[PDB]
C-alpha cells in the first residue's frame, strides 16, 4: 500500500510545566500578588473540576458475559514474555525472561495484527500460552530519564554567549519551528552536535535553557547511568531508549559526559572492558541506525576532547562542534549585570574594575563572588555591599588554583 | 628514518629535500611566460591589511638590469639569494666587462643551494624563476631547493601549481607576442586566486631586448585589467 | 617456474633476471609475485605474462610505488 | 572583629524590607507548588490496553475451543541437535541454559528427519522429541539479505576510480565472464579486506556495487554477531554461511569488523567468551565449504590492528584494497556531486575549493556543502554565493584541524 | 592504572587507623626495612606513636647472644 | 510509590501488603546512630575555622530566609585541606556531635566494589537516601582516592 | 610530532622552533604606533610599579641614532642585546659612510642579524618583536616592524603584545583615510587606542612622540593627564 | 625422538616437512597449533594428549606439530 502501517500509530508526550513563566516584576510589586493568585485560581477550580468529575458520575456498571469469562479464563498471575518468532496456526515460539522458549499455543482473541517479533505479551503458568499482547511498555529505568518539569530560566538568565546561542537555536529549534528554510534548498539538518569547553563555562546551562524553552521531549541521561553489569543491559538500554525517543516526539536526547563511555577502543580480553566497549560501539550504532530515526536529536557535552573516539567526532554522525572558551572582558560585565540583579546593589562599588585586573575567571567564579560578598556584607552587619566586600571576597575566592609564572622574565 | 640529511631511506630518497619541496606549496602562485618578443612574468600579492604598506611585499625583485626574478616558499631564506645574485653578476662585470647570462646566473644561485650539509644547516624553502634577455634572446629558468636547475617556457609555481599548469599547457604555443601574452596569464590568475582580481591583487614584470629598462607596469596595469 | 605452469605465460622469461631481481623473498613471496603477475595480466586483459610483470608483482609485494623524483636528472 | 549574629540580630535582617508583601508573596507561591503536586496524585490517569481483539470474532473462538487448546495442547520447548547414532537414537541435545541431555524421540515421528543442528519439540518431563520444527527460516538470513535496490548512483562516488576498478575486476569478473579464465588459464582471487580512514567510500563503493549486482546481496552488522547468550552468535553464523551458499552468485559484506576481529594467529586470542565462538566458526566454515564457490564476501574495518594472518593465509583472504584521498580531480569531482542537488549559484568554480582541501575525506566535503548553505539561512538568501562556501572552509578546515596561527603569516608572500 | 590501587590501600589503612569510630582496644605492630621511604602521614603520633629502632648489634650485647645461643 | 516494594503472596502472586523501607543496601556506617565522641570545646586554637563552616552548615538550615530575603544561592560544598594532619577529623566529629542532623560517613574508598556498574550506582542510591532525610550532611574522608584526575 | 630542532622541516613543511618564539611575544606588553603628517607618535602600556623599586630601569622605549626610535615586546633579556647591537651599527655606518642612517638600513640589520641566528643549532632564536620609527630619511616619516623569523616588514599603523588583534581590528575601523593633522589629532588617536587597554587605567601609558627635528620627547603625566581628559569629555559630548 | 625444524620464514620449514612424508609412508598424522585452541577450557591439553595416545596405538605413525611456536614462548 502506499501508508503501510499508518506509522507505528504513536502520539508523543512533552513536558507539563512551563505553567506560567511571567511573573515579570521579578520584585516585591502587587502585580505578582496579583499574578500568582490568579494562577492559585485556575488550578484550584481544575481541581474542584476534576474532583467533580469522579464525583457525579453514577455508573454501577456490570461487565460482559465475554469480558469477565475472558478475565477468568486468563490466570491471575500472568506473565510478561517476549515474542521470538511467528507461525500464523495458532501456536507460535516465544522466550521467557530467563530465555526459555516454548511452542505454546496463542489464543484467538489476542487481536492477531500487532504480533510483531519484538512486541512483548501476557503468558500463562499452566500452558504459557499468549494470553494477550501487552502494548509498548519499558523498564522503569528509562522512564526516570524522561523529563517532567522544565527546570530554570530561559535565555535571558546567561550572561551572553550568543554566537553559540544562536548556532544551537540552528540546529535544533529552528528545524522543528520552521523547517521551510531547508527544503528551499533541499539541505538536511545537522544531527548531533557536541559541547566543549573548560568546565564551569555553561554547557550544562544551555542544556537547561533549551530544555525551558521547547515543545520536544527532553531525555536526560547522564553518562554512567547506562552502564550496568547483567552482561546484555549495557547494549539493552540504548535500544530502549531510542526506541521511546523514536516513537515519542521529534526529540532531544541529551547524553552529559561520554567520555565516560567513550575513549579509543582498547580490548583487552578480561570481561570488565567489553561490556564498556560493546555498549560503545552499540550505542554509536544505533546512533546511525538509519531505518527511521524520525527528528530525533542528540546533544552531548564533556570537559576534554582530546580524550574520544575518532569513530564519534567525524562527521556522518556529528555535524557540529562548539567551544565554551573563557570569554572576555565584555561579557562579563553581563553576567556581573545578572547576578548581581536581585541583590541591594550598594552605589560605591566599580563592577568595572573586578573584569578589569583579571582575565581567565568563569562565569561558575563570577556566581561564587557574588554569594561571597554577599555573606562578608552579613558578617560585618549590613544588607547594600560596599566596594569592600567584593575586595574581600575577591581574595578569598580565587586564591586555590594559581599556580605558575615566570614574573620578571617577560615584560 | 629520515629526521636528518645525513640519512637515506632503503628506497631511495630524501625525506628532507621532499619536506622542502612541501614548503613550497603554501607559497604564493606566480606565473612567467617566455616569448620570442620578450619575457612577461605575473605574480599574486596577498595583501593582509590595508594598513600594511603594499610596496615592501616584493615578489618581483631585479638581479639586474636584464634579467628579473619571482620567488615562492619563504621569504627569510629568498632573501639570502637574492642578495647574492646580485653579486655574482656584479662580479662577472668586473672582470669580463660583459653580462653574465641568465642560464649562468642560476649556476652562481645554485651552488650553495646544495651547500647545506655538503661543509667539510637545512635546505632552503624557496622556488625562484629567472626570466632575463641575453644574447642567446629571451630566456626563462626554474630552480629548487634541490638545486636541479631547468629551462622551461612557461612555467606556474606556489600554490595552484598544478591547477594553473593544467590550464598553462592548453593555451601556449610558439608564435605567441608579448602582448597578446600578457593577457593570457592573468586569465589563469583570477581562475586559480580566490578575491576579485584589480589593481592590488598582483603585479606584472616584462623584460624586452630593446626594452632593458622598466622590468614593471605602474598603473598601466589598470588598463590591462579592463581589456579583459 | 614451477609456480608457474598452471597459468598462460609469454615464453619469453629470463630466469637470470628472475634470480637476481629476487632479494630478501622468500618462496611464499616468490608464489605470491607469480600469482601477483598474472592478476596484473588480468587488469590489462592480456593473455600472457613479462619480466616486468613480476617486476610489477615485486612492486605489489612490499607495495612500492615509483614516479619521477625530480632529483634524479 | 568577627562579630556573629545574636538571636535579636536575626529579627533586624528578617523584619526590614517589604514586611507588608514578603510571606504574602511566598506562601502563596509556596502553596501552589504543593498545589502542583496536589493535582498529580488526584489525576493519576494512567490506563492500560492489554491487546484485545474486538468481540465480534472471539466470542466464538473463547468457547471450548480455547480449553481444547490449553488441555489438550501442550507446552514443548525447542533445542538444538548435537548429533545421533546408528540403529538406536541415543540423541544428544542442549538446551544449552539447562544443560545438555541424551534423549529419546517420541513415537509420533520418523528418525529420518531428525537430523544434526535442527529445532526440535521436547517434552517438558520426558524430554522426548515431540516434533522436529524448521531453523525459523528464513527471517535470519533475508532480513539482511534484503534483495532490494539501494539508491546509490554509480556517478556518486567518483574519483576513486581506479580502487573501484580494483573492485569492478575482483568481484564482477568471475560473477559475469568465468570463460577468459578458462581462455587463459587462470582463477580469479576469492579474498579482499577493506581498511583505510573512515568515511572515506568504504559503504559507498559497497554499495555502489550491491546496486549494480542485479542479484543476492548480504550487508552484516559488526555487533550483529556480538550477543548476549554464550553459544548463539556461532550457531547463527552457522545458519547465515549455510544458507547463503544455496543460492548463487551473492555477495555478503561484512562491516566494523572490529568486534569479531583480532589476530588470533598472533600473541592474543586469550579471549573466548562468546567472541571467538562467532569468530572459530566462522574460520571454520570460510574454509572447508569454501573450494571453487559462488558468494563472495567482503570485509571493511577502520581498525588495520584486527588483521588475522590465517585470515590472509591465501584460501581465505588474498588483496589488500585499501582506500586513498583524492589528488585534486577526484575532490573537484565530489564537491560537483554534493552541490548539484541544491541552490546554488551557476558562476562559482569548485577547483579553488580543492585548494583549500589538502588532506579531507568526502565526509568532510559534504560537511562544507551543508554549512555553506547555513551560512546562507543565516542571512535571507535562497541560492550560495562564492563567499558562503569561503567561509565554510574557514569553518570547517582551518578552525578544527592541523593548521592554526593565520595571523602570524608574513614569511611566505 | 593500578598505582592508584596500591595508594588506595594507604588510605583505607589510614581510615580505619584514625577515622571518626576510634576502635578501642585494638593494637597495631608494624615492622619493616628502610623506613625513610614511607608516608608521613603514617608516620604522625596518634596512629604510629612508637618508632623504635633496631641495631644491629653492638658491644656487650654480642656477649649477650653468645651467651644465650652458647 | 516510587521504589515501591510490596509483599507478594507467593503462590498466587497475591499483593499482600505495601512494604516501607525504599531500598537501601549497604547504608551501615550512614547515618552512625552513635555521636558522641568529642565535643565542641575540646578542639581550642582553631576558632576561625570553626566560625566559617558554622556560617556554611548551620546559618544556610537554620534560617534559609535571610539569603533569600538577600538574594544569593545558599553554598553547600565546603573542601578543608591541611597537610601534616591537624584537626581534620574532630571538627567533623564536632560537627557530627553537635548538628541535630541526618549525618552521614563516607569514608570514600567504598564505592569501588568488584563489578562494573555496582560501585558507581550506589553513589546515585547514596544521594536519594539523603534526600530521604532531607536536612543532611555527608562526609568524604581522605579524596586521594577516587576523585584524582 | 617533532618540535626539538631548528633545522628539521614538518611533513607538510613547517619549522615550529621558529613558531613557537612567536608565542613569547604575545606575552609581552603591548604597544602601538603610527605614522602622521610630520609628527610620529608610539605608546606602551606600561605595568604597574611594585611600590618598592626605581622606575628608570625599566626602559621598554630606547632610541638607536638621535633620529630614530624602538620599541619592542617579548623578554627583556633578548631585547637589551639587539638594542645593544644596533646602537653599534648605526653608529659605525656612519663612520663607514658619512650620511646619518636611514630608518630602512638599520631594519635590514636587524632582521638580518636574527636571520642567521636561526639557522644553527644551538642558538635560540630571539624572541622579540620590535617597532621601528623614524622621520629620518630627508624629511619622509616611516615606521616598520620585525618578527622572530626574521623578515622586517612596512605598515602604516601597528600593534604587537598580549591581545593586539583587538587594537589592530580597532585601527581598522578608526585610523580615517582622512590623514590625521593637527599632531594632537593623532596624539588623541594613539591615547585613545591605547585606551582601548587590556585594563585601561588612564595613568599606566607611556607615549613618546617625535615632531621630525627635534629629539626624542617623552611625554609627561600631566600633559598626558590633559589629552586624557578631553578624550572623555568630546566622548560625553557625542551622546 | 625430537627433531626441530627453523629458518628465516617457511617455504622450507613446512615444504620440507612437506617433502619428509611425501616419501615416508609411515602413517603420517599432522596437527596445527592454534586448532588445538578453543574456547573449551582443557581440551587443548585433551586433544593433544589424545592424538598422541592415538599415535601411539599406531606402530609406524610419526607425529607431526605445526606452528609449535604459537605456544612455544
Ligand atoms: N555565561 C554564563 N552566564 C551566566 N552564568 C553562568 C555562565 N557560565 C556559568 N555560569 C554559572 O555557572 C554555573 C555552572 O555552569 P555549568 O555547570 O553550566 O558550566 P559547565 O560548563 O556545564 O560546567 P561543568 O561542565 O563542570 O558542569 C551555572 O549555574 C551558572 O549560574
Ligand atoms: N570518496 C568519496 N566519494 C564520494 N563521496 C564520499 C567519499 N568519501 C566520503 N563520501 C561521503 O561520505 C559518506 C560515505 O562515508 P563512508 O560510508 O565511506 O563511511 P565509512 O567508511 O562507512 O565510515 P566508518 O568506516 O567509520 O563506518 C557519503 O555520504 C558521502 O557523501
Ligand atoms: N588543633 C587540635 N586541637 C586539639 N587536638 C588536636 C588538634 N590537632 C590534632 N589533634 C589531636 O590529633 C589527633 C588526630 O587528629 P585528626 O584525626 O584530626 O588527624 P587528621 O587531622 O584527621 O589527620 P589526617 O587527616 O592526616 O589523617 C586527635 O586525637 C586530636 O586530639
Ligand atoms: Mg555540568
Ligand atoms: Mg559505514
Ligand atoms: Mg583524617
Amino acid at each position: 500500500p502506499t501508508r503501510v502501517g499508518k506509522k507505528k500509530k504513536k502520539t508523543k508526550g512533552p513536558d507539563a510545566a512551563s505553567k506560567l513563566p511571567l511573573v515579570t516584576p521579578h520584585t516585591q510589586c502587587r502585580l505578582k500578588l496579583l499574578k500568582l493568585e490568579r494562577i492559585k485560581d485556575y488550578l484550584l477550580m481544575e481541581e474542584e473540576f476534576i474532583r467533580n468529575q469522579e464525583q457525579m458520575k453514577p455508573l454501577e456498571e456490570k461487565q460482559e458475559e465475554e469480558r469477565s469469562k475472558v478475565d477468568d479464563l486468563r490466570g491471575t498471575p500472568m506473565s510478561v514474555g517476549t515474542l521470538e518468532e511467528i507461525i500464523d496456526d495458532n501456536h507460535a515460539i516465544v522466550s521467557t525472561s530467563v530465555g526459555s522458549e516454548h511452542y505454546v499455543s496463542i489464543l484467538s482473541f489476542v487481536d492477531k495484527d500487532l504480533l510483531e517479533p519484538g512486541c512483548s505479551v501476557l503468558l500463562n503458568h499452566k500452558v504459557h500460552a499468549v494470553i494477550g499482547v501487552l502494548m509498548d511498555d519499558t523498564d522503569p529505568l528509562v522512564t526516570v530519564m524522561k523529563v517532567e518539569k522544565a527546570p530554570q530560566e530561559t535565555y535571558a538568565d546567561i550572561g551572553g554567549l550568543d554566537n553559540q546561542i544562536q548556532e544551537i537555536k540552528e540546529s535544533v529549534e529552528l528545524p522543528l519551528t520552521h523547517p521551510e528554510y531547508y527544503e528551499e534548498m533541499g539541505i538536511k539538518p545537522p544531527k548531533g552536535v557536541i559541547l566543549y569547553g573548560p568546565p564551569g563555562t555553561g554547557k550544562t546551562l544551555l542544556a537547561k535553557a533549551v530544555a525551558n524553552q521547547t515543545s520536544a521531549t527532553f531525555l536526560r541521561v547522564v553518562g554512567s547511568e547506562l552502564i550496568q553489569k547483567y552482561l546484555g543491559d549495557g547494549p539493552k538500554l540504548v535500544r530502549e531508549l531510542f526506541r521511546v525517543a523514536e516513537e515519542h516526539a521529534p526529540s532531544i536526547v541529551f547524553i552529559d559526559e561520554i567520555d565516560a563511555i567513550g575513549t579509543k577502543r582498547y580490548d583487552s580480553n578480561s570481561g570488565g572492558e567489553r561490556e564498556i566497549q560493546r555498549t560503545m560501539l552499540e550505542l554509536l550504532n544505533q546512533l546511525d541506525g538509519f531505518d527511521s530515526r524520525g527528528d530525533v536529536k542528540v546533544i552531548m557535552a564533556t570537559n576534554r576532547i582530546e580524550t574520544l573516539d575518532p569513530a564519534l567526532i567525524r562527521p556522518g554522525r556529528i555535524d557540529r562542534k562548539i567551544e565554551f572558551p573563557l570569554p572576555d572582558e565584555k561579557t562579563k560585565k553581563r553576567i556581573f549585570q545578572i547576578h548581581t540583579s536581585r541583590m541591594t546593589l550598594a552605589d560605591d562599588v566599580t563592577l568595572d574594575d573586578l573584569i578589569m585586573a583579571k582575565d581567565d575567571l568563569s562565569g561558575a567564579d563570577i556566581k561564587a563572588i557574588c554569594t561571597e560578598a554577599g555573606l562578608m556584607a552579613l558578617r560585618e552587619r549590613r544588607m547594600k555591599v560596599t566596594n569592600e566586600d567584593f575586595k574581600k571576597s575577591k581574595e578569598n575566592v580565587l586564591y586555590k588554583k594559581q599556580e605558575g609564572t615566570p614574573e620578571g622574565l617577560y615584560l | 628514518y629520515d629526521r636528518g640529511v645525513n640519512t637515506f631511506s632503503p628506497e631511495g630518497r630524501l625525506f628532507q629535500v621532499e619536506y622542502a619541496i612541501e614548503a613550497i606549496k603554501l607559497g604564493s602562485t606566480a606565473i612567467g611566460i617566455q616569448t620570442s618578443e620578450g619575457v612577461c612574468l605575473a605574480v599574486e600579492k596577498r595583501i593582509t591589511s590595508p594598513l600594511m604598506e603594499p610596496s615592501s611585499i616584493e615578489k618581483i625583485v631585479e638581479i639586474d638590469a636584464h634579467i628579473g626574478c619571482a620567488m615562492s616558499g619563504l621569504i627569510a631564506d629568498a632573501k639570502t639569494l637574492i642578495d647574492k645574485a646580485r653579486v655574482e653578476t656584479q662580479n662577472h662585470w668586473f672582470t669580463y666587462n660583459e653580462t653574465m647570462t641568465v642560464e649562468s646566473v642560476t649556476q652562481a644561485v645554485s651552488n650553495l643551494a646544495l651547500q647545506f650539509g655538503e661543509e667539510d644547516s637545512r635546505p632552503f624553502g624557496v622556488a625562484l624563476l629567472f626570466g632575463g634577455v641575453d644574447e642567446k634572446g629571451p630566456q626563462l629558468f626554474h630552480m629548487d631547493p634541490s638545486g636541479t636547475f631547468v629551462q622551461c617556457d612557461a612555467r606556474a609555481i606556489g600554490s595552484a601549481s598544478e591547477g594553473a599548469q593544467s590550464s598553462l599547457q592548453e593555451v601556449y604555443h610558439k608564435s605567441m607576442t608579448l602582448k597578446e601574452a600578457i593577457k593570457s596569464s592573468l586569465i589563469i590568475l583570477k581562475q586559480v586566486m580566490e578575491e576579485k582580481l584589480n589593481a592590488t591583487n598582483i603585479e606584472l614584470a616584462t623584460v624586452q631586448p630593446g626594452q632593458n629598462f622598466h622590468m614593471f607596469t605602474k598603473e598601466e596595469l589598470e588598463e590591462v585589467i579592463k581589456d579583459i | 617456474q614451477i609456480h608457474s605452469r598452471k597459468m598462460n605465460v609469454s615464453p619469453d622469461v629470463n630466469y637470470e633476471e628472475l634470480a637476481r631481481c629476487t632479494d630478501d623473498f622468500n618462496g611464499a613471496q616468490c608464489k605470491a609475485v607469480c600469482v601477483e603477475a598474472g592478476m596484473i595480466a588480468l587488469r590489462r586483459g592480456a593473455t600472457e605474462l613479462t619480466h616486468e610483470d613480476y617486476m610489477e608483482g615485486i612492486l605489489e609485494v612490499q607495495a612500492k610505488k615509483k614516479a619521477n623524483l625530480q632529483y634524479y636528472a | 572583629p568577627i562579630r556573629a549574629l545574636d538571636e535579636g540580630d536575626i529579627a533586624l535582617l528578617k523584619t526590614y524590607g517589604q514586611s507588608t508583601y514578603s510571606r504574602q508573596i511566598k506562601q502563596v507561591e509556596d502553596d501552589i507548588q504543593q498545589l502542583l503536586k496536589k493535582i498529580n496524585e488526584l489525576t493519576g490517569i494512567k490506563e492500560s490496553d492489554t491487546g484485545l481483539a474486538p468481540p465480534a470474532l472471539w466470542d466464538l473462538a473463547a468457547d471450548k475451543q480455547t480449553l481444547q487448546s490449553e488441555q489438550p495442547l501442550q507446552v514443548a520447548r525447542c533445542t538444538k541437535i548435537i548429533n545421533a547414532d546408528s540403529e538406536d537414537p541415543k540423541y544428544i541435545i542442549n538446551v544449552k541454559q539447562f544443560a545438555k541431555f541424551v534423549v529419546d524421540l517420541s513415537d509420533q515421528v520418523a528418525p529420518t528427519d531428525i537430523e544434526e543442528g535442527m529445532r526440535v519439540g521436547v517434552d517438558r518431563n520426558k524430554y522426548q522429541i515431540h516434533i522436529p520444527l524448521p531453523p525459523k527460516i528464513d527471517p535470519t538470513v533475508t532480513m539482511m539479505q534484503v534483495e532490494e535496490k539501494p539508491d546509490v548512483t554509480y556517478s556518486d562516488v567518483g574519483g576513486c576510480k581506479e580502487q573501484i576498478e580494483k573492485l569492478r575486476e575482483v568481484v564482477e569478473t568471475p560473477l559475469l565472464h568465468p570463460e577468459r579464465f578458462v581462455n587463459l588459464g587462470i582463477e580469479p582471487p576469492k579474498g579482499v579486506l577493506l581498511f583505510g580512514p573512515p568515511g572515506t567510500g568504504k559503504t559507498l563503493c559497497a554499495r555502489a556495487v550491491a546496486n549494480r549486482t542485479d542479484a543476492c546481496f548480504i550487508r552484516v552488522i559488526g555487533s550483529e554477531l556480538v550477543q548476549k547468550y554464550v553459544g548463539e552468535g556461532a550457531r547463527m553464523v552457522r545458519e547465515l554461511f549455510e544458507m547463503a551458499r544455496t543460492k548463487k552468485a551473492c555477495l555478503i559484506f561484512f562491516d566494523e569488523i572490529d568486534a569479531i576481529g583480532g589476530a588470533r594467529f598472533d600473541d592474543g586470542a586469550g579471549g573466548d567468551n562468546e567472541v571467538q565462538r562467532t569468530m572459530l566458526e566462522l574460520i571454520n566454515q570460510l574454509d572447508g565449504f569454501d573450494p571453487r564457490g559462488n558468494i563472495k564476501v567482503l570485509m571493511a574495518t577502520n581498525r588495520p590492528d584486527t588483521l588475522d594472518p590465517a585470515l590472509m593465509r591465501p584460501g581465505r583472504l588474498d588483496r589488500k584494497i585499501e582506500f586513498s584521498l583524492p589528488d585534486l580531480e577526484g575532490r573537484t569531482h565530489i564537491f560537483k556531486i554534493h552541490a548539484r542537488s541544491m541552490s546554488v549559484e551557476r558562476d562559482i568554480r569548485f577547483e579553488l575549493l580543492a585548494r583549500l582541501c589538502p588532506n579531507s575525506t568526502g565526509a568532510e566535503i559534504r560537511s562544507v556543502c551543508t554549512e555553506a548553505g547555513m551560512f546562507a539561512i543565516r542571512a535571507r538568501r535562497k541560492i550560495a554565493t562564492e563567499k558562503d562556501f569561503l567561509e565554510a572552509v574557514n569553518k570547517v578546515i582551518k578552525s578544527y584541524a592541523k593548521f592554526s596561527a593565520t595571523p602570524r603569516y608574513m614569511t611566505y608572500n | 592504572g593500578a598505582d592508584r590501587e596500591v595508594q588506595r590501600i594507604l588510605l583505607e589503612l589510614l581510615n580505619q587507623m584514625d577515622g571518626f569510630d576510634q576502635n578501642v582496644n585494638v593494637k597495631v605492630i608494624m615492622a619493616t626495612n628502610r623506613a625513610d621511604t614511607l608516608d608521613p602521614a603514617l608516620l604522625r603520633p596518634g596512629r604510629l606513636d612508637r618508632k623504635i629502632e633496631f641495631p644491629l648489634p653492638d658491644r656487650r650485647q654480642k656477649r649477650l647472644i653468645f651467651s644465650t645461643i652458647t | 510509590t516510587p521504589n515501591c516494594r510490596v509483599a507478594l503472596r507467593n503462590d498466587s502472586y497475591t499483593l499482600h501488603k505495601i512494604l516501607p523501607n525504599k531500598v537501601d543496601p549497604l547504608v551501615s556506617l550512614m547515618m552512625v546512630e552513635k555521636v558522641p565522641d568529642s565535643t565542641y570545646e575540646m578542639i581550642g586554637g582553631l576558632d576561625k575555622q570553626i566560625k566559617e563552616i558554622k556560617e556554611v552548615i548551620e546559618l544556610p538550615v537554620k534560617h534559609p530566609e535571610l539569603f533569600e530575603a538577600l538574594g544569593i544561592a545558599q553554598p553547600k560544598g565546603v573542601l578543608l585541606y591541611g597537610p601534616p594532619g591537624t584537626g581534620k577529623t574532630l571538627l567533623a566529629r564536632a560537627v557530627a556531635h553537635h548538628t541535630d542532623c541526618t549525618f552521614i560517613r563516607v569514608s570514600g574508598s567504598e564505592l569501588v566494589q568488584k563489578f562494573i556498574g555496582e560501585g558507581a550506582r550506589m553513589v546515585r542510591e547514596l544521594f536519594v537516601m539523603a534526600r530521604e532525610h532531607a536536612p543532611s550532611i555527608i562526609f568524604m574522608d581522605e579524596i586521594d582516592s577516587i576523585g584524582s584526575s | 610530532s617533532y618540535d626539538r630542532a631548528i633545522t628539521v622541516f614538518s611533513p607538510d613543511g613547517h619549522l615550529f622552533q621558529v613558531e613557537y618564539a612567536q608565542e613569547a611575544v604575545k606575552k609581552g606588553s603591548t604597544a602601538v604606533g603610527v605614522r602622521g603628517r610630520d609628527i610620529v607618535v608610539l605608546g606602551v602600556e606600561k605595568k604597574s610599579v611594585a611600590k618598592l623599586q626605581d622606575e628608570r630601569t625599566v626602559r621598554k622605549i630606547c632610541a638607536l641614532d638621535d633620529n630614530v626610535c624602538m620599541a619592542f615586546a617579548g623578554l627583556t633579556a633578548d631585547a637589551r642585546i639587539v638594542i645593544n647591537r644596533a646602537r653599534v651599527e648605526c653608529q659605525s655606518h656612519r663612520l663607514t659612510v658619512e650620511d646619518p642612517v636611514t630608518v630602512e638600513y638599520i631594519t635590514r640589520y636587524i632582521a638580518s642579524l636574527k636571520q642567521r641566528y636561526t639557522q644553527s643549532n644551538g642558538r635560540r632564536p630571539f624572541g622579540i618583536s620590535a617597532l621601528i620609527v623614524g622621520f629620518d630619511f630627508d624629511g619622509t616619516p616611516r615606521l616598520y616592524q620585525t618578527d622572530p623569523s626574521g623578515t622586517y616588514h612596512a605598515w602604516k599603523a601597528n600593534a604587537i603584545g598580549r591581545g593586539a588583534k583587538s587594537v589592530r581590528e580597532f585601527l581598522e575601523k578608526n585610523y580615517t583615510d582622512e590623514a590625521i593633522e593637527t599632531d594632537d589629532l593623532t596624539i588623541k588617536l594613539v591615547i585613545k587606542a591605547l585606551l582601548e587597554v587590556v585594563q585601561s587605567g588612564g595613568k599606566n601609558i607611556e607615549l613618546a612622540v617625535m615632531r621630525r627635528d627635534q629629539s626624542l620627547k617623552i611625554l609627561n603625566p600631566e600633559e598626558i593627564e590633559k589629552y586624557v581628559a578631553e578624550i572623555e569629555k568630546e566622548k560625553e559630548e557625542n551622546e | 625422538k625430537g627433531v626441530l625444524m627453523y629458518g628465516p620464514p617457511g617455504t622450507g620449514k613446512t615444504l620440507l616437512a612437506r617433502a619428509c612424508a611425501a616419501q615416508t609412508k609411515a602413517t603420517f598424522l599432522k596437527l596445527a597449533g592454534p586448532q588445538l585452541v578453543q574456547m573449551f577450557i582443557g581440551d587443548g591439553a585433551k586433544l593433544v594428549r589424545d592424538a598422541f595416545a592415538l599415535a601411539k596405538e599406531k606402530a609406524p605413525s610419526i607425529i607431526f606439530i605445526d606452528e609449535l611456536d604459537a605456544i612455544g614462548t
